[PDB]
């Protein structure tokens, strides 16, 4: 029984793990496509 | 896509912190019956000796 | 003997997520090989855009 | 349905019944230590090919 619940929070822990490296990946990503979208598109739209 | 599959994990991480608390609540007296066995056990040892 | 065992049992999720791991990378390439079917079709612009 | 039968491996001739046998711990030792050296091979040939693609 301990066996079965250290692997439940290995699992829990390895998730937390993959939630993390996700979300940060996501917010860097978000980031990157702030900084590229108005990198020249905004002066093509305003002119248009 | 990446931010839903972020949600799903963290609905399944909820869950499962659910199932692990649930699990520790049931197997901690597990462990008091085997404590309690091994006291018993030892004093019947002793008293045998 | 107990924090051995749960060291076992740390390495052998670790290899479960090595296999895991190396399923995602496996649907990597079958990603990439489908990225050369798609390179295959040139989509060559027109000589004559200017 | 015989009280005493031949071994049938070679190299021996005698018969044995139930009670002789007794538990031999070094075949399950060499049967989890060729199952653990397979697998631990398999995935290195297997990580590596990957590696190659």
């Amino acid at each position: 029984v301990k066996s079965r619940f250290e692997k439940e929070k290995s699992n829990q822990a390895e998730a937390q793990s993959n939630i993390d490296q996700g979300r940060k990946k996501v917010d860097a990503l978000n980031k990157t496509i702030a900084h590229l979208e108005e990198e020249l598109t905004k002066e093509m739209g305003g002119d248009k | 896509n990446q931010e839903q599959a972020i949600a799903s994990y963290e609905a399944a991480k909820e869950e499962l912190g659910l199932k692990i608390e649930q699990i520790a609540q049931e197997a901690q007296p597990i462990k008091e019956q085997y404590d309690s066995t091994k006291l018993a056990l030892v004093e019947a040892q002793d008293e045998l000796q | 003997r107990d924090e051995v065992i749960k060291k076992k049992n740390q390495n052998e999720y670790y290899r479960g997520r090595t296999k895991k791991l190396q399923a995602t990378i496996i649907s990597t390439k079958e990603d990439f090989l489908r990225s050369q079917e798609i390179l295959a079709q040139t989509h060559l612009p027109e000589k004559s855009v200017f | 349905g015989y009280t005493t039968r031949d071994c049938p491996q070679a190299a021996c001739s005698q018969v044995v019944s139930m009670r002789d046998f007794v538990r031999d711990p070094i075949m399950e030792l060499r049967c989890k230590i060729a199952k653990m050296k397979e697998s631990q091979e398999q995935d290195k040939r297997s990580s590596q090919a990957i590696d190659v693609l």
